[PDB]
C-alpha cells in the first residue's frame, strides 16, 4: 500500500468484515433502543423530545 | 444592481415576514418540511450549475487543459469518465501523501 | 385612435392629389378598395421595408454570423453582400427562410387582422403599451419611418444593379462632392 | 364539445402547475391526478368484444386501467428476464440441435439465437394466459373487475396459498401492484434501451462500472515482507 | 459614440444609487414617486441594450 | 356537419380541449383544414414512397442536363429542382388550388363534384359512402400527416430513407 | 342466416349431429370458427399458387443476405423466416387480428363493414347479397381447407408441388 490511492483505505477483504461487523455490532445495539418507533413530528425548536 | 436592488427593497419596502400573504415564501425554521424544500430548490440549482459546466466543456467552447495532447490548449472534452468507481475513488481515498 | 387618421403629418399634413380615398374618383368600386386595407398595407411594406434597410446595413458592413450556412459548401462569408446575396444560397434554404415567414403568415403574427398584431413596442413578451398622448405620435411615426424604408430599400434596388456595393459605393464616387 | 371536462378542473396532485380534466375524480385507486394532455376525458369500450362493443362510455375508464394493468404486470416479469440471465445460471443447450444457444447474455440478440419453437412455447403459454382472459370478461361482464384472471383470495377465483389479507391490505396490494406497473414500464424501456445503447446485458454495464478498469487499476503488491 | 453613452450611464447611476435608497427608506416618497423611478429604471436598462449593441456591432465592424 | 371523422376507438376525440366551444362555425373549418393536410399528406408519403423505390422516369428533366435520376431521394428533390419547374407548379397549382376545378372556396363541404363513377355514392347503400368512406379518407389523412413529420424526422437526423434502412433503423 | 350454407347438392349437412342440440350459440360459433378457417385457407392456397409459380420479389428479406428467391417454396418457407421477421407477423397480424381492422369477439354475425362499394346489396338484391355470394364464401373455403390438409399430405413425400409437378404424381 502506502499510497496504493485506496477507498476508506483498506487492501484486502478481511477488513472489509472489520469495517461492516463494527459499524454494524455498535448499530444493532442502537438499533436496540430505536427499534419499532416512528412518527412523532414535533414542530419545534430542537425539542425531539420524546422517550 | 439588479440584485442590489431587491436587496435594498426586501430590507427596505418589503413585507417583513412573508408568511403573511406569501405562504410559498414564508417559513418557520421549524417546519422540518418547508426547510427541506429550501433544500431540495437549492440543490438542483446547484445540480444544473453543474451541467452548465458539463455543456461547457463537451459543447459550448470547451475548456482549457494543460495535459490537452501536444501543448496546453482549450480542447472540447468528449470523453470524460464515468466510472463511480474512478470518481468515487477520489472522495473515499485518504487525504495524506500522494493521495491527497 | 386604431389605425384611422395616423400618418397625416406636417409640412405635408393630408395628401390625396390622385382622389383614391375620395372613394370616387380612380379604380374605385372595381376590388378590394376598402381604404383600412390600404390603411394596413402600407404599414406592412413600411415594415418589411424597415428591416431591409436595417438588414441591409447590417450585411453591408461586413457583419456576419461565423461558419458555414450548409454542409454542402458554402460559409456566410461566401455569400455575397448585395442584391444576388439571395441567390447565393441553396434552394432549401430558401425554402425554409419563406415557410417560417409563411407560418407567422398564417397563424402567429397577423397578416389576416387589417390593423397590427399585438407585440406592443418594448422589449420581450412584457410588452410595455403606449397609453393615451404619445401612442397617437409614435404609430404614426412607425408609419413615417415605414415609408422613408420604403423610399429607402428601393433607391437602394436602382443603385447597384445600376453601380457597384455600397463598400466600392463608399469607397469610390457618390453623389455630393463631400 | 364532449371533452369540455376541461371547464371544471380538479387539481393534479401530480402536477401542481397544471390541472386535471375532472374525469378521473378519485374515484380509481391508481388515481393521484396525472393527466397532463388528455385521453382521461374520453374512455374507450371494449372493440374486441363488439363491433357493437368498439363504441364506448363517457366516465367508465375500466380499459385504460387494464392496458396500464397488463403492460405493466408484463413489465414486471420482463425486468426479470433482462436481470436474471445474468446473474444466475444460463440453462445449458443440448436437447434439440444446437449447442449454446441460451449463453448469450444480451437479451436482445439472444432472443433471435434461441430456437424458434423455444419462444413460440412462451408464446403459446403466454397464448393460454389469455384466451382465458377473454372468457373472463365475457363471463363476468358488466361487472368487470380490471385485473381478475381469477387468482385472488375471495370468491374462490383460484386462491392457493395463505392468502387471507384483509380488505385493508387487500386495497394496499392493488395499490403496491400499480405502483410498480407504472414503475417497471420505464424500467424496461430503461433495460430495452441500454441493450441497445450497448450490445451487452446488464450485469455486463452495472458489473462493469464495479471494477476499477484494468488501465486505470494499480498493478499489485510487489513489497517483500523483509 | 460609445464613450459618451457610457458618460452619460454613470451619470444617470450617480442619481440612481443617491436618489433610490432615500426614497425606498422614505415611507411616504416610494408609492407618489415610484412613477419617476420607473421612467429612470426603464431608461436605465434601455441604455445598457443601446451600449450593448455599440459594442456588439463597432467590433465586428 | 358533424357525426362523422373520429370513430372507434376513439369517438369524439378532443383531449385538450381546443374545439369544445359548443360551435360548430370553428369546428367546420378546422375539419377542413384536415380535410386538406389530409388529402395532400396522402399524396406526399405514396410520393415518397414511389420515389424511394427506385421508380423514376427515363430522359433529362431539362436542359440543365438533370436527369429524373439525378435528382436524389427525399427532403432535397423538390428544393434542387430548378426555379423556372418550380415558378410552373405554382402557376398551375396556384391555378387548381384557388379557383379552379378544386375550389376550396372558404372551406366550404368541399365537395368538388369528383364522386367517383358508380362506386361509393348516393342512392345506395346508406353506412357507406359517407359516415364510412367520407370517415375512412380523413383517417388515412390521419395516418399519412403523422407519415411524414415522422419522415421528415427521419430524414433530418440521418440521411434519405432508403439511406436510413441500409443502416441503423434504432433511435439516437 | 339459418337458412345459409345448405344450398344443394348437400343441403343441410350435419352428418354425425354436433349442431344436434339447439343453441344459435354453438351454431354462431361453429359458423365463423368456419368462416374464419374459410377466409384463410382460401388465401393460403391463393398463397401457395403464387409462391410455387416462381413469382418472388427480388431483394434480401434481411441483412442476412436471405432473399426471397433464397427462400424455398413450401413448408420450408414459413419455418426459414428469420425470428424478428415472425415475431413483427404475430404483432401486425396479431394487431389485425383482434384488434385493428377485423373485429373477432364470439363470432358476432361477423360484418366488419367494409366490402367494397355498390356491391352489398341489400335495398338492390336480398338473394345476392347474402345466400349466394355469402354462401359461395363458405364453399370456397371449404374447398381451400381440403386443399391445404391436401396441401401438407402431398408435401409430407419428397416433391413439393413445384417440384411434385416435375416428378411422379401417382400415390404411395
Ligand atoms: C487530524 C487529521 C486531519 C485530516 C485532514 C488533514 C489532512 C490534510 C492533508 O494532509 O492535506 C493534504 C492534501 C493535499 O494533498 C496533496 O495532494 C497533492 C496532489 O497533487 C497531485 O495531484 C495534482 C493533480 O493535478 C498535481 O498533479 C500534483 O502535482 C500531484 O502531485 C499530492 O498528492 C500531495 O502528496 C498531497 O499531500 O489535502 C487534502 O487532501 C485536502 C484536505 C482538506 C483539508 C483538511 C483540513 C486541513 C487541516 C486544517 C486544519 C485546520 C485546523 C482545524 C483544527 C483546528
Ligand atoms: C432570492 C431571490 C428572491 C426571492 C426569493 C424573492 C421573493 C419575492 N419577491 Mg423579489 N426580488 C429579487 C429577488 C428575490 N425575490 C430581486 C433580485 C429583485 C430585484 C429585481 C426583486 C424585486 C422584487 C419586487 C420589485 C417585488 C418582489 C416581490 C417578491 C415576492 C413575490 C414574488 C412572487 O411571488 O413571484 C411569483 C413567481 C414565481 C412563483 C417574493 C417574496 C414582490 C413583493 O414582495 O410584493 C410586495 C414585489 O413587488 N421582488
Ligand atoms: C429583409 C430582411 C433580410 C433579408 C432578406 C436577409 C437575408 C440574409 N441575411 Mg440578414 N439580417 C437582417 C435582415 C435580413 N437578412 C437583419 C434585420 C439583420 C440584423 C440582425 C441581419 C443580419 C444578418 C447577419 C449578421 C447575417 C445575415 C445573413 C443573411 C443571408 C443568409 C441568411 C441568413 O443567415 O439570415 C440571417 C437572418 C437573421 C440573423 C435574422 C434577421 C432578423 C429578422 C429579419 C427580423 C441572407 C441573404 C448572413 C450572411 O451571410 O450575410 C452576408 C449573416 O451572417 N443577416
Ligand atoms: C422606428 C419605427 C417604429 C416605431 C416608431 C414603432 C412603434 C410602434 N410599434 Mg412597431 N414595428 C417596427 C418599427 C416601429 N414600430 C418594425 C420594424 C416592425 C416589424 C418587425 C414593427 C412591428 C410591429 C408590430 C407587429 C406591432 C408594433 C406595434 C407598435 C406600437 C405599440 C403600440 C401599442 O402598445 O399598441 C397596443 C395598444 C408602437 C407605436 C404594435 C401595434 O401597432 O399595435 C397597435 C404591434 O403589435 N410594431
Ligand atoms: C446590434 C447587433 C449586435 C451585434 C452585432 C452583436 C455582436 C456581439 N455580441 Mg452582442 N448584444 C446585442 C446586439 C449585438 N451584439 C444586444 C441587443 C444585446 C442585449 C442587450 C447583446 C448582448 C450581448 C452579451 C451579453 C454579450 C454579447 C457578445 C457579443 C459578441 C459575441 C461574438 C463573439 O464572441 O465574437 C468575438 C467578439 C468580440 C471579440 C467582441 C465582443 C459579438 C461581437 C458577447 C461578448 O461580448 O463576448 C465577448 C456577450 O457576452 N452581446
Ligand atoms: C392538420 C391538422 C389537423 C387539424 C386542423 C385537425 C382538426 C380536427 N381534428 Mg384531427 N388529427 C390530425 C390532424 C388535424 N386534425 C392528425 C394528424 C391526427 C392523427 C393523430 C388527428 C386525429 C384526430 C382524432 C383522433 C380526432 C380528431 C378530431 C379533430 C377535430 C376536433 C379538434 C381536434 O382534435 O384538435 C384540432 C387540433 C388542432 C387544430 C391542433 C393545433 C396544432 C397543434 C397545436 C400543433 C401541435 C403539433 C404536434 C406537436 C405534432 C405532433 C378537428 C376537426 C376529432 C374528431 O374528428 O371528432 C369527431 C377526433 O376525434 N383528430
Ligand atoms: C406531395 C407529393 C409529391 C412531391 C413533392 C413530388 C415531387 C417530385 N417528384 Mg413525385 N410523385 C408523387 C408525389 C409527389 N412528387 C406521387 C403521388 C407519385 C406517384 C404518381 C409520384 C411519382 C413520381 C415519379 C415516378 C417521379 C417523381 C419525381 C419527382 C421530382 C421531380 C418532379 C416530377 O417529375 O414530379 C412528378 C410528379 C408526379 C408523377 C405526380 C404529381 C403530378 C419532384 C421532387 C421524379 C424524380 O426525379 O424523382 C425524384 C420521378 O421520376 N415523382
Ligand atoms: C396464408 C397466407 C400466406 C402466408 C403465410 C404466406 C407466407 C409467405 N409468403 Mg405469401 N402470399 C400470400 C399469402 C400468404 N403467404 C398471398 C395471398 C399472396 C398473393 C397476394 C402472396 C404472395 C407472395 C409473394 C409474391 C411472395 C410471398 C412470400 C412469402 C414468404 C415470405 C414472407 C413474406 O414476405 O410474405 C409476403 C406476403 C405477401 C406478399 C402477401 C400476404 C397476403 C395477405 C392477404 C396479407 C412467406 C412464407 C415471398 C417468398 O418467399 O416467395 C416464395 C414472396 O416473394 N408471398
Ligand atoms: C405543374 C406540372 C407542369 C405543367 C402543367 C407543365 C406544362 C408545360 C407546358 C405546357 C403545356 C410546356 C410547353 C412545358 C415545357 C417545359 N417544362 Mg413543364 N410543365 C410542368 C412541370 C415542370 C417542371 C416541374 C419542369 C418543367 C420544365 C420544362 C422545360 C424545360 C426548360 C429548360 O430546359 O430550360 C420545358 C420546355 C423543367 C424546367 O423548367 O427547367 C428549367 C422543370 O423542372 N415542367 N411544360
Ligand atoms: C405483416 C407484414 C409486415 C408489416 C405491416 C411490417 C411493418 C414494419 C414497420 C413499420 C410499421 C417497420 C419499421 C418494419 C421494419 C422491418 N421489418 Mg417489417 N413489417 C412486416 C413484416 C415483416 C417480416 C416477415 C420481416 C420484416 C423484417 C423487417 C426488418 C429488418 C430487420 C433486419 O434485417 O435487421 C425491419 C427493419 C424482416 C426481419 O425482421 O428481419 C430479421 C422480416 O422477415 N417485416 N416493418
Amino acid at each position: 500500500n502506502a499510497r496504493f490511492a485506496n477507498g476508506k483505505p483498506q487492501s484486502i477483504e478481511a477488513k472489509y468484515i472489520m469495517r461492516s461487523p463494527a459499524e454494524w455490532d455498535r448499530f444493532m445495539r442502537f438499533m436496540d433502543r430505536y427499534a419499532e418507533a416512528n412518527g412523532l413530528g414535533f414542530s419545534s425548536x430542537x425539542x425531539x423530545x420524546x422517550x | 444592481a439588479i440584485l442590489g436592488f431587491g436587496g435594498i427593497y426586501h430590507s427596505l419596502l418589503g413585507p417583513d415576514t412573508l408568511e403573511e400573504s406569501f405562504p410559498f415564501f414564508g417559513y418557520d425554521w421549524r417546519d422540518k418540511n418547508k426547510m427541506t424544500t429550501i433544500l431540495g430548490i437549492h440543490l438542483c440549482l446547484l445540480g444544473l450549475g453543474s451541467f452548465l459546466l458539463v455543456i461547457k466543456a463537451m459543447y459550448l467552447g470547451g475548456v482549457y487543459d494543460t495535459w490537452a495532447p501536444g501543448g496546453g490548449d482549450v480542447r472540447y472534452i468528449t470523453t470524460p469518465t464515468l466510472n463511480p468507481i474512478v470518481i468515487f475513488g477520489y472522495v473515499f481515498r485518504s487525504p495524506f501523501g500522494g493521495d491527497g | 385612435a386604431f389605425e384611422d387618421e395616423l400618418g397625416a403629418q406636417p409640412p405635408l399634413g393630408f395628401f390625396d392629389p390622385l382622389g383614391l380615398v375620395x372613394x370616387x374618383x380612380x379604380x374605385x368600386d372595381g376590388d378590394q378598395e376598402k381604404f383600412d386595407r390600404l390603411r394596413y398595407v402600407e404599414i406592412k411594406h413600411g415594415r418589411i421595408s424597415m428591416l431591409a434597410v436595417v438588414g441591409y446595413l447590417v450585411q453591408e458592413a461586413g457583419v456576419r454570423l461565423p461558419g458555414t450556412i450548409d454542409y454542402s459548401g458554402k460559409t456566410f462569408a461566401e455569400i455575397p453582400n448585395g442584391f444576388a446575396a439571395f441567390k447565393e444560397i441553396p434552394a432549401g434554404g430558401l425554402v425554409q427562410l419563406l415557410f417560417f415567414i409563411g407560418v407567422l403568415e398564417s397563424s402567429v403574427m397577423r397578416d389576416l387582422t387589417x390593423x397590427x398584431x399585438x407585440x406592443x413596442x418594448x422589449x420581450x413578451x412584457x410588452x410595455x403599451t403606449f397609453d393615451e398622448e404619445t401612442q397617437f405620435k409614435k404609430r404614426a411615426i412607425e408609419l413615417n419611418q415605414g415609408r422613408a424604408a420604403q423610399m429607402g430599400i428601393l433607391a437602394l434596388m436602382v443603385h447597384e444593379q445600376l453601380g457597384v456595393s455600397l463598400l466600392p459605393x463608399x469607397x469610390x464616387x457618390x453623389x455630393x462632392x463631400x | 364539445p364532449s371533452a369540455d371536462a376541461w371547464a371544471n378542473s380538479v387539481e393534479s396532485k401530480a402536477l401542481p402547475f397544471a390541472r386535471a380534466p375532472a374525469t378521473l375524480d378519485g374515484t380509481m385507486l391508481g388515481d393521484f391526478g396525472f393527466d397532463p394532455l388528455g385521453f382521461s376525458t374520453v374512455p374507450v369500450g371494449p372493440w374486441f368484444t363488439g363491433i357493437q362493443g368498439r363504441n364506448g362510455e363517457i366516465g367508465n375508464l375500466k380499459w385504460y386501467r387494464e392496458a396500464e394493468l397488463i403492460h405493466g404486470r408484463i413489465a414486471q416479469v420482463a425486468v426479470v428476464g433482462f436481470i436474471a440471465p445474468g446473474l444466475f445460471g444460463t440453462l445449458p443447450g443440448n436437447e434439440w440441435t444446437g449447442v449454446d444457444a441460451y449463453s448469450n447474455l444480451n437479451p436482445l440478440e439472444a432472443f433471435s439465437q434461441v430456437p424458434g419453437l423455444a419462444i413460440l412455447q412462451i408464446f403459446l403459454f403466454m397464448s393460454y394466459l389469455e384466451i382465458r382472459r377473454i372468457n373472463i370478461i365475457k363471463e363476468e361482464g358488466e361487472n368487470y373487475m380490471p385485473g381478475d384472471l381469477r387468482i385472488g383470495q375471495g370468491e374462490g377465483r383460484w386462491n392457493p396459498f395463505g392468502l387471507d389479507y384483509s380488505p385493508e391490505a387487500y386495497e394496499e396490494k392493488r395499490l403496491q401492484e400499480l405502483k410498480h406497473c407504472r414503475l417497471a414500464m420505464i424500467g424496461v424501456f430503461g433495460l430495452w434501451a441500454q441493450a441497445q445503447a450497448s450490445g451487452v446485458g446488464v450485469t455486463e454495464q452495472i458489473g462493469a462500472a464495479l471494477t476499477t478498469p484494468d488501465y486505470y487499476a494499480k498493478a499489485g503488491y510487489f513489497l517483500p515482507e523483509g | 459614440m460609445i464613450t459618451a453613452l457610457t458618460a452619460l450611464f454613470v451619470l444617470v447611476s450617480l442619481a440612481l444609487v443617491v436618489t433610490v435608497p432615500v426614497a425606498l427608506a422614505t415611507p411616504g416618497e416610494w408609492e407618489t414617486s415610484k412613477d419617476q423611478f420607473n421612467k429612470i429604471f426603464q431608461l436605465w436598462v434601455g441604455l445598457v441594450v443601446a451600449i450593448a449593441t455599440a459594442d456588439g456591432i463597432s467590433t465586428a465592424i | 356537419e358533424n357525426e362523422l371523422g373520429a370513430q372507434p376507438p376513439l369517438g369524439f376525440f378532443d383531449p385538450l380541449g381546443l374545439v369544445e366551444d359548443g360551435n360548430q362555425a370553428k369546428f367546420d373549418r378546422l375539419r377542413y383544414v384536415e380535410l386538406k393536410h389530409g388529402r395532400i399528406s396522402m399524396l406526399a408519403v405514396v410520393g415518397y414512397l414511389i420515389e424511394k423505390a427506385g421508380i423514376r422516369l427515363p430522359g433529362n428533366i431539362s436542359y440543365d442536363g438533370t436527369t429524373f435520376a439525378d435528382i436524389p431521394d427525399g427532403f432535397a428533390a423538390l428544393s434542387k429542382i430548378p426555379d423556372a419547374g418550380l415558378f410552373q407548379l405554382f402557376a398551375f397549382i396556384g391555378f387548381l388550388e384557388v379557383f379552379v376545378m378544386k375550389d376550396i372556396t372558404g372551406g366550404e363541404f368541399v365537395g368538388d363534384f369528383r364522386n367517383g363513377f358508380i362506386d361509393f355514392g348516393w342512392d345506395s347503400f346508406d353506412e357507406e359512402t359517407k359516415l364510412k368512406k367520407r370517415a375512412i379518407e380523413l383517417n388515412q389523412g390521419r395516418a399519412a400527416m403523422m407519415g411524414i413529420l415522422a419522415l421528415m424526422v427521419h430524414e433530418k437526423l440521418i440521411p434519405l430513407g432508403y439511406d436510413a434502412d441500409l443502416p441503423i433503423i434504432g433511435h439516437l
